Parts: structure tokens; sequence; C-alpha cells
């Protein structure tokens, strides 16, 4: 249960990296950088626990 | 197994005989040693029984504010050192009683009641440090000073009888009395921090910052040094993972 | 789906997450009385045994410190006569504290600290005797076991009485003795919502008992039908007869309390009636017969109902004829 | 024809066909208190005698199993000194349990199971001592014998007071001490029928006591006239003066209860007034005289009535002038 | 001219000409508690002394019937050891019944009727011990001595409050502990006459206490001013200020009762206010001061009045402006 | 600025300048119970020790007046056996009065005044035993320590309910056992002034508890929200939301009392809510959850408030829409 929980929170962190580095120019189009930074902090706190 | 004598019934009938010095019998310091241990048993068992055994199976103890009185890691480390040397005294009593005859009980029963008193001291300290209330453990203060006064009078009666550092129990009583002096960190726990009783202010240390029901439930870095080491929060989660799934 | 208090009368609450144990040790006496019976007998005999063993260790240390346990008797008198073991001192502490006092072991007047330990053994034995025997008498004399004698109906009913719908139930007393100044507090609990949006999960709102003065006072000799008239001020006013099913948030509790005539101590009996247990349109059979100049009640026919005709809609819609 | 409760105050009910004895053994204490006095003295002395005989059999089996009853004494010490019969062990169990402790028979420290049977004899003797002496004090200290001191009228009367018909009766207190917070619950029982057809055999409906606030609270120093004003809300409203005969279903009970000032325990006094015992048109003689600066009451003239004029029809027909 | 109950709180009644002593012996316990203290100590020590003397005569007759008082000892064992007088048997009955048990005199197992008289001496001694020590504790623990702590005003007053005349008096509590659920029953007694001609000599009619809900419940921490608003339903409505003289038939009694917080037993305090003791037009001084963060009351200035202006006619004539 | 009674429930009064100590010695028993615990143990062991020392001086004077302390024994029997010191007579008075009775020292039947001093030592020892052990049981069994179990909110709140402003607070019970017939007396104290000029410093005026019948009766199983609806008859009617500050003369006390189910003795719990502690516009979180077929309450979320919208003016100005 805990190892399957760690893998299913390990996947959206790399999905968030793969959609940051794809849409980098259109995330620096908006000023939505800090919202995505808070989304990465929520993803890495869930992966860390 | 014999008539179960305290001082042996050695057929001199003379280990019971206090004639020339009133503390110079040598068994009277061993019979004086059991006074704080049966004091701590017969004081600590109704207080622990009325406080924690007498709540029902329906009602439920709180699960946050695990606030430690300071000196906590030092007190658990010296309590495991105390349990180590009391197992050494019980093994010395086994090795010292059976060489002659018929069950000298004073080599067992001080360290047996001291071992039971030390484990009820540490479960009493964990029950007070869980339930936060510092107006008790002056019973622990008079326990550690009564054990310290009886172990110093056993140590100076060993020093009067010219018992040097070749016998084991002289050195083991010396480790016990340097240990019992360093188990008076209750004076560290009352003065310069946590002025609970005999000082004119309370110090009023705040609770830790994740324990105002912040949804944490990780429970490691503020729990006691036994259950830091053996992870006795984690077996509650391993029981909860039986008959449930564990989600995020 | 989940009851507040069962039909036996025990409350189904949990009391989770009490932070303070600091309020619990300020009264040790009511939680000494609140234990179960093997816990009460265990703390009774362990209090008496730990007092006898502690004073046995004190008398054994006195007879060891005088040299009385040593048998080297030249001429000198003992502190205590004929003690030469620990178990003789344990026999002596048993003989002192519950005041048997045989006399093969007795205090001689040599040792003054033996007289001091005898004085404080008699004082602590009288204090432990008073607190423990009064605690076991107040444990066996409490009045919560009187609620097994006081019975209720299996089913409460709703029928017509004097033009109005009345919520009727039957409570009986099974003892020859009486219960003095018996009151009825019928409360209906559910979850409600305010018009300003306040939701409370168990709103213990109170229906009045219809008695004749308005004061809730009864006389429990015959098993009598407690009835509450459904009026517009009552919260059973919009109760529909199709709403008497399972998983319906409606629970009427009946609290009967009074002082028992014999023991003189206040009892309380509580029960519940769920939405499944409330029957519509029925009323109770008259059970009070009469033979040889005495009234007679039949408790075999106690919760028996007869199914009268009743208009099967709400008490609001009965009020417009 | 058959009274609900007599003039002495005992209830005339039968309690037939109780199926469950399962609720009766859950409280042994209130049915231990509920016995008659030879049953109470029989269970008192048989509880003490069966405890002494059971521990006498235990001490006799200890002295038989050690060989102590055999007189072959080489050198060995006994368990108990000087026991050589069963009756010596019965004397020893009497000397232990009510803690006389003579000392010709005493426990020596040889046998440890003698110390175990002495410990459990002292524990069971302290428990039996606390429960039985508290039970005999709560038996002799109950307050249902206080209702013999509190008296009532032989006849209640109906007369005119302030334009209205009032149902008047007189209750006196015959003790120099008082009774604290005395309430009156006058109930009128009969058999009624509903307009929807519900017939109940003893409908304990409640008349209010006219006091002045409306709360039923009195002060029983002088014997005072308790009166209830017959109003249209009262069910004595259609009472005719020709309806005061034998075999008439009308019975007014008067319940007086309060806490006794001396013993501090709650009493209750009950009485009845039948249709033969209710007199019409009479009122009580004033019995409170005055001499040497003190009020004086005469209890010889207590239930004496004087026959005033009264309009001899119903209180409904008095209400239209 | 003659008071109903004095300012100390004792009732001035006589209870003349009670015919029946037959109701008095049915309860011996409440009249055992109702004695004075030398009568209570006399019946205490005479009950214990007559039990010791009766069983002393029984043990002396056993030792006379066995020939044990005769000193002709060939070989045979006694019933009781070392009895050779009546006073030795009186010493033995003292040693048995209050369970001292010395052991120079002890029961040997020869005589079975000695064992029967020992069994019934232990049973009658346990019964007499339970009834007499519970009777002396219920004698010393009764709550009628708590009314000396609860004080009242020397003078009740009548002044104006909120446009209306109010009958005001002051009651204080002089203990640090509290009194739980304290009620006030102010009653005004006089002799009245009915319009139909019924004259009662002490009509205990009840004025309500003005509180704010209407329930008579107070909280006796500070000495607070109990006031009753004179309304047309009150019988102080036609009270004139010239009617406050001696030989005026007007007596207002104040009944305060509640349960004491410490002993847990119900008390009652009563007082009176005559027509001389009721002052017109004055009101009480405010006595509740404040220093160092605590409220402070001065009981030296307790019944001190200040003489305000007040319209000096009746409350009926105040009601038409 | 200065509280009437604190949040723990102790009253902040002073009781200055009581002139009379004459009322205090008329009841020694309730002020014997009213001490602190080291004063109670000091008067307990000093009463028993002064009785043993006084009768020890009596037995020593008997053995001095007979010449028994002199060892010149020709043939004559003693009064008491083997007394030859004062401390042997102190041992004998200890052996008589708490009824140990060893038998090395015993009363012989020579001296009749020894029998008289033994009789009055047994009578005074039984009286001192009954009064002191009943006093220590009534000291440890009083119900003022039950108020530590009964909790209240830290903050009372004022919010909207059913169109009206309601003064809401939360009281919980932390025991598995119940409390029988629990009443609520909410009182609001301040200093007011009359329109005729009467100023009282702590006017304990009473707000009614909104319950549903009007009788203040609750059922403390779940922690329930006690609310009082602010109406024009209530004196919280002109309460402004800017008046909830420090040094504001407004103090609402909540008195909860009832009889404990276990010990059977009446308790009382009191608290306060100041003007700082009353919050405006907030209401309590619903804390009664439900899992595994039982209701569950969370006492960690007990005094937690949520800040709803509320019109921020007085309840008089809310009443004109």
């Amino acid at each position: 249960d805990l190892q399957q929980l760690d893998d299913t929170t390990q996947l959206p962190l790399l999905s968030h990296f793969a959609e940051t580095v794809e849409g980098l120019t259109t995330i620096r189009a908006f000023r939505y950088e800090a919202r995505f930074q808070q989304k990465l902090l929520e993803y890495t706190d869930s992966n860390n626990i | 197994m014999g008539p179960l004598a305290f001082c042996g019934s050695e057929n001199h009938s003379a280990a019971y005989r206090v004639d020339q010095g009133v503390l110079n019998n040598g068994c009277f310091v061993d019979a004086l040693n059991v006074v704080p241990h049966v004091f701590l048993l017969f004081i600590t068992f109704p207080i622990l029984f009325i406080g924690w055994g007498s709540q029902s199976s329906k009602v439920h103890i709180h699960h946050s504010t695990w606030l430690h009185f300071p000196g906590h890691n030092l007190r658990w480390i010296l309590t495991f050192m105390l349990l180590f040397v009391l197992v050494c005294e019980i093994a010395e009593g086994i090795l010292s009683d059976g060489v002659t005859e018929s069950h000298h009980l004073h080599l067992y029963m001080p360290a047996g009641m001291a071992f039971m008193a030390a484990v009820t001291s540490v479960v009493y300290y964990h029950n007070i440090e869980t339930s936060n209330f510092p107006k008790l453990l002056i019973a622990l203060l008079v326990y550690w000073t009564l054990a310290f006064i009886t172990k110093t009078i056993k140590f100076v009666k060993f020093l009067d009888h010219a018992i040097g550092f070749s016998q084991l129990r002289f050195c083991l009583t010396g480790l016990l009395v340097i240990l019992y002096g360093m188990l008076l960190l209750v004076e560290v726990n009352v003065i310069r921090v946590r002025r609970y009783i005999f000082f004119k202010t309370p110090r009023e240390v705040k609770p830790p910052e994740d324990l105002q029901d912040l949804g944490v439930r990780f429970l490691q870095p503020f729990v006691n040094l036994l259950s830091k080491g053996t992870y006795w929060w984690m077996n509650a989660f391993i029981k909860t993972a039986h008959k449930k799934p564990i989600d995020l | 789906r989940a009851r507040f208090v069962s039909k036996k009368g025990n409350c189904n609450v949990a009391h989770k997450n009490i932070r303070e144990q600091g309020r619990f040790l300020q009264d040790v006496f009511t939680t000494l009385v609140d234990l179960k019976w093997p816990h009460t007998l265990l703390i009774f005999t362990m209090s008496f045994l730990c007092s006898w063993l502690l004073f046995a260790m004190a008398w054994w240390l006195i007879a060891f410190a005088h040299g009385d346990l040593a048998p080297s008797e030249g001429t000198a008198e003992p502190c205590v006569t004929s003690i030469h073991s620990f178990s003789s001192a344990f026999l002596f502490s048993i003989e002192v504290q519950v005041t048997i006092g045989f006399g093969g072991r007795m205090v001689t007047e040599e040792c003054p600290l033996a007289i001091l330990i005898l004085i404080v053994q008699n004082i602590v034995g009288l204090m432990i005797n008073a607190i423990m025997l009064g605690s076991i008498f107040m444990k066996t004399a409490q009045a919560h076991r009187r609620a097994e004698t006081l019975i209720f109906s299996k089913h409460a009913v709703i029928a017509l009485r004097h033009g109005r719908l009345c919520f009727m139930l039957r409570v009986g007393d099974l003892r020859k003795s009486m219960i003095i100044s018996a009151t009825i507090h019928m409360q209906v609990v559910r979850k409600t919502t305010s018009p300003e949006g306040e939701v409370v999960p168990l709103h213990q709102v109170d229906i009045p008992m219809e008695n004749g003065v308005g004061g809730n006072s009864i006389f429990l000799v015959a098993p009598l039908i407690i009835y509450h008239v459904i009026d517009a001020n009552s919260p059973l006013y919009d109760l529909a007869p199709s709403d008497l099913h399972h998983h319906q948030d409606l629970e009427i509790i009946v609290i009967l309390e009074g002082v028992v005539e014999t023991t003189g101590i206040t009892t309380q009996a509580r029960t519940s009636y769920l939405a499944d247990e409330i029957l519509w349109g029925q009323r109770f059979v008259p059970i009070v017969a009469e033979e040889d100049g005495r009234y007679s009640v039949d408790y075999s026919k106690f919760d028996n109902t007869v199914k009268v005709p009743t208009p099967l809609c709400t008490a609001r819609q009965l009020d417009e004829d």
C-alpha cells in the first residue's frame, strides 16, 4: 500500500516537470509562475511524505 | 528452597546481628535500599491506576501535544544505563548468592525492586510527559534523592570496610551512585527552565507548532527516545493498514 | 441508523480527544466509584494489601534495626514480642491494622519509634478503613441499577385523544415500593438546520408532557400511559405517517428520574423510541383489571396495541378540520 | 367498591404476570432493602453465619491437611495454635472475622496458605461488614415510616370560598421538627372514556392545588387546609352532590412528599378520599387557638365539620350565577 | 402580640391534645434522632450498657450452670477461661461486644451454648453498633444547625422600585462554601375572613418572589436584596403605612431552603418580619465594595437603612397615579 | 476589571467585618467539614491522639493510685496487668480505644473504677470513631470536586437563531456516568440604577434559559449548546456590539447544578463570561460526528468558533426589522 502510494505520487511530479519544460514560453507569457511553483511545492511535499 | 531467609540463615545466626554499629551490619544498607523502591511502587501504582487505567474503553486519550520537559533524551539514556547496571547487579546477586548455601535474599531484592521501580519511574515519566502536568514528579524527586542517600550510605560503608576496585559490587555501586547523582536532572527540570512549583513564576513553555491539529500524523520527531528508536507510532499505522486501504 | 441511547438505557457516545487529564485527577473519588466491579474489588484488596505490606516492611525494619531478628538474647527486651521473620511482621501488621490483636506478638514499651509506627499505622488504617468501606457501600448502594426495575413500552404509539393527536407511551414500575417525586423529561433529538444556517447534529429539543397542571410530576403505581399532545408549538407537528421508517433522523428519548423510597438516593431511567419503534394509529390495551377488591395489572399484555382508525396525515393538516 | 390506595397509604395493586425475573437479579441491593424485618434479620444473621461456617471449614481443612488435628507432636510448629476440633476452628473463624482475637488460637508463620486464607477472610469480612451494616442502617433509616406521623382528614369537604366551590381537605404534622420543601400532588383517579373511544381504567389526571403562586409548595407547621378551586379546566367541574355515594367511580388521592429535616432523606405520604368520604356543604372548624403568647392547635377537633349552607348543584351550574 | 415563628427560627406552636400515640411508635428512628443531646447521649450509653449487662448476666449464668464459678477443679475444662465472679463475666462481655478480646478470658470449645451465646452476642453487638453509630452520625450531621450561618435582616423594608412598591429584605450567607439550589418561599400569614364567612386563624397565603423568570431560585454569594413587587394579585395590596404597629395581625415569614454543598444534606432557614419590624419608606445601603480586584461586603452595615422619600399611602392608591 | 467568580468557579468575595462569632460555634460540624485537607488530617490525628493521651493519663493515675506502678508485689492482684510505666498505660489506652486488645495488659476485676474508666473509654472511643470516620467520609465524598469534570466554553457567543439574537454557550460533561436532573441558572450581574435612584453594586438578575417548555432541565450526554433568546424582557436587550471590551460592567454567570448519579449527592458547577469573553457574531462548530454506529464528540474542537455574518447593532434595533 505504501510503495504503491509512493509511485502514484511520484508520477505527477515528473508530469509537472514535463509540462513546465514544454510550455515554458507560454508559462512565462502569463505571470502564473508562482502558482506553478506552489504546485511543485505541493507535489514534492506529497512525494516526500 | 530453604526457609527463604533475608540475611541467609547461615548457622552463625550473625548476619542478622547488629551489635557494634547501627548501620555497620552491611545488610541494613541493603534493607535500607528497598525503601525508595517500594515507596515508588506503592505511591506510583494508585496514581497511574487512577489517572490512566481508570479511564474507560469508550473514552479516548488525546493524540497531539507531545511536549517534552527538557532533559528528556538525557533522562531516557540514563534510564537505559540504569536498567543495564541493574541487570548487572541481579547477575552479580545470582553469582554471589549460590556459592555457599541457602538463598541470601539481600543480593536479589534491592536490585529487583530497583529494576521494577526504574521501569515504573520511566513509564510514570512518559505518562506525566504525555499528560503535560508538572505538579507531580516531586515523588520522582524524592525517589531519586532517597535512592541517592541510601546508595551514598552504602558507598561510604563500602569505603569504611576497605573494599577496593577489585570486587565488582563496589564498582557497580559506584556506577549506581554516579548514575543516581546524574539522575537528579529533576533539579535541571525545575530551575533555569520550567519553574513549576518552588519558584514564584511559571516559565510557560509553548506547545510545538505542528500539534494544533495541523493534519500532520507523521509523529516521529517529537516522540520519546525509546519510540524514536523502535518506532511505536508506526505500529498503529501498520495496524490501521490492516482492514483498510491507505490513501493519500 | 445509529442510536443516541439504546433501549436498555446506555448512552452511545464516544468522548474522543479529551486533551486534559488535569481535570481528572482533581477528583479521585467519583472515578474510584465509576469503575467496574472487578476493578473495584482489585483496588479494594490491593489498597488493603499494599497498606499491610508497607507497614509490614516498616515493622520488619524496626525489628531488624533493634537486632530483634537476631536470636542473641542475653537479657534485653524486644520492641515487638516473638518476631523472628518477615512473615511474623506481616502477621503483626495484619493483627494491628484490622485490629485482631492476638497477643503472641505485641508491642513492648522499649522502642519509641515502634510506638510512633503503631500510632501512624492505626491512623492510616482508620482512614483507609473509612474511605474504602464507605466507597464499597456507595458503590453497592447507587441507584442506576434501579432502572432495570422501571420498564417502558417496546413501542410508543400515536393515536387520537380529545380531537388531537397524542404521542403516547407506557412506563411501568415492577416493585412493590414506590418512587418519590417522579418527573418525565421527554426530549426529541434529531439534526435540524436554522433559517440562518446553523446546523446542530443532535438538537435535544424538549416536548412537554401533558399532565394537567403542566408540571411534569407523576405517580408510578399503576403502569400509566404518558402522553404528549401534538400542538403547533411542539416539533412533532409536521410529522407525517410515511416518515416512520429506518434511516430517518428522528429519535425521541424519555427521561424518568426520581428518588427511590427505600434507599433514599436519586435514580434515573432513560429509554428511546426510534422512527421504526413509533407505531402510527394504534393505542394501548387497558391492562388494569379488578378482582377481590384490589386492582390488578397484567404485565404480559403490556406493550400490546389494537390498531384503531386514525386519519393518516400530519397534525398540521388535521388542524384545518 | 375497591380502593386504589387505602387510608393508611398502602397501594392496592397486584402486579400479576411479570414474565421477566431477569431484571430483578440485576439489582440485588434494593430488593435486599425491600424485605420485611424477620426476612432482613434472617438474611443478616445467615450471611454472617454462613461466612463464619465457610471460613471455619477452610481453617479446619488447613489444620487437617497439616496434620495439626492429629496430636502426634514431636517438635513441629502448627499453622494455627491449639486447634484440635472443628469447633475450635469455628471459634477461630469467629475470632478472626469480627476481629475479637483472643490469642489462645493464633496464626503462626509456618503455613503460607493459612496467611492467604487469613488475608481473604479479612477482606471478605470487611466487605460483608460494610455491605451488611450499611444495609441494616439504610433499612432502619428509610423515610416511609415518617408517613405515620403526617396525618390527614378523615373526610375531605367541598364548600364555598370566594364565590367558587373549593375541594378542601386538612393535613397535619405531629412532630416538633419540620419537613423541608413539602409538595402536594392531588390527583383524581377514575375510569374515563375518550371521545374517540379510548377507555383507561385508572386515569390519574391531576388537579392543581390552589396556593397563590401556582407552585405546589407548603409549610407544614400548623395543620392547614389544602384547597383546590373547582374551575372549568378542573375535572371536578361536573360533579353533582348526588354523586357522593358508594359504588361511584371517583377517587381523589393526595400525595404529600418532601425531605425530612432530621434524617435528611426524602419521604412520601399518600392517602385517599372516596365518594363516600367526600362530604358536601361542610367546612372545617378553625382549630388554631392562642394562649400565653403561643399559638395552640387542638387535634381532638381535627376532622370536625360544621355544615354551612351551600347551593346543592354542580359547579358548572353555579357558574351561570 | 404573639409570633408564629421567632427571629431565631423556632416555631411557636403547641401541638395540644394528640389522642394517638399509636402513630408515634411505628417510627422509633426519627424520634430517636429528635431528642436533645443529653437524652441522645443517655440513650446511647444506656443502650450499650444494658446490652453489656444483659450479655454479662447470660455469661455469668453459663459459668454458674457449668459449675465454673465453683473452684473445685479436678481436671475438667471450663466454658470460659478464668471467670470466677460476675465482674469477670462483665469484663468478658465488654471484651466480646466491642471486640477488644484480651485473652485471659476466652471461650473454650466445651460448652456449645457458650458458642450460641457468643454468636448471638456478636450479631446483636454488630446490629447495635450499626444502628447506634449511624444514629449518632445522623444526629451530628443534620442540617438544621446550618441556619445559624444563614442570616437575615433585622428589619424588612418597603420602598419604591421601577414605579412600584416592593417589599424588600436582605439575606446573607456567612460561609465561604455555597448552598446549592436555594429557594425562597415568602409567605404572609394573618387571620382572614372569607366573603362566605370562613375564618381561618393562620392563613399561610403565599407572595411570589420577584426574580426575573418567576422561579424562586437564587445564588447566595453576596448578601442580596430579596424583593417582592406589590401587585393587585398580592395580598399586600391594601397595606397602609399606618398599619405598621404592634398588635397588628400581619406576619410575613421567609423560608429559605436548599442543599448544603459540603455535607450534601438539605437545610432550611426560616425567619419572620412582624408589623413592627417592617419599616416603611426606607431602603438598604449598598454594602458591596471593591478593593484589590475582589468584591468585598461589610456585614457591620448589614441592616442599615437610609430613609428615602416614598408616597405614604397604599399600593392600590398608588396605582391610580 | 474585577471578576465576581473566576473561570475555575471560585467566588471572589471577601466577607469582611462579621461581628458575630456567636453563630459560628453553634454548628461545629459544617466548619469541621469546611477545612482544608492538612487541617482535616491534623484535627483527625490530634483528636485521636488527645483521646489516647487523656485516657492514658487516666489509666496511669489508676495504676499510680493503686500502687501498681510500685513493684512491691507481696500477693495482691493488679488493676491492670503488667503496667509499670506511663508508656505501658499509653499502649494500653491504644489497645483499648481502637480495640486491638493484645492481652499482656488486661483489666483484672479488682478495681471498680478501672471498670468505670474502661466503660467510658469504650463509649467515648465509639463516639469519636463514629463522628471522625463519618466526617472523613463526608469530607472525601463531597460533590464540589465533580465540577472539575463538568466543563464550559472558553468563550460564549452571540449569533442569530430563528430570526432572533441568542446568547449561546457550550457546556460539556467528561464522564461516562450521567448527572441527574441538571438545571441551568444563567444570571447576568452588573451594577444598575433604579429610576427612583436605588443603586445596587451586584444586581444578580436572571435571564431564562431557552429550552422549549421553559423549565430549566437538560440532559448532559453530548456537549450541548445552551442558548438564551434575547427578548425585550431580557436585560441583554440594549447590548451593543461595541460594549464588549475590558472595564465594562457586564458579567454573565452560568450555574449548573444537579445530583451526581454515582455518589448520589448534589453538585454545583459555576463559571463566568465577561465582556471580553463574550464574542459577537460567531457560533460554535458542530462537533458531534458519527462512525461505526455510535455518535462521537471531539473535545479538541470544543470552543472553536466560525465567524458567521450578523447585523452589528442592538437587539432593540433588530426588532424594528
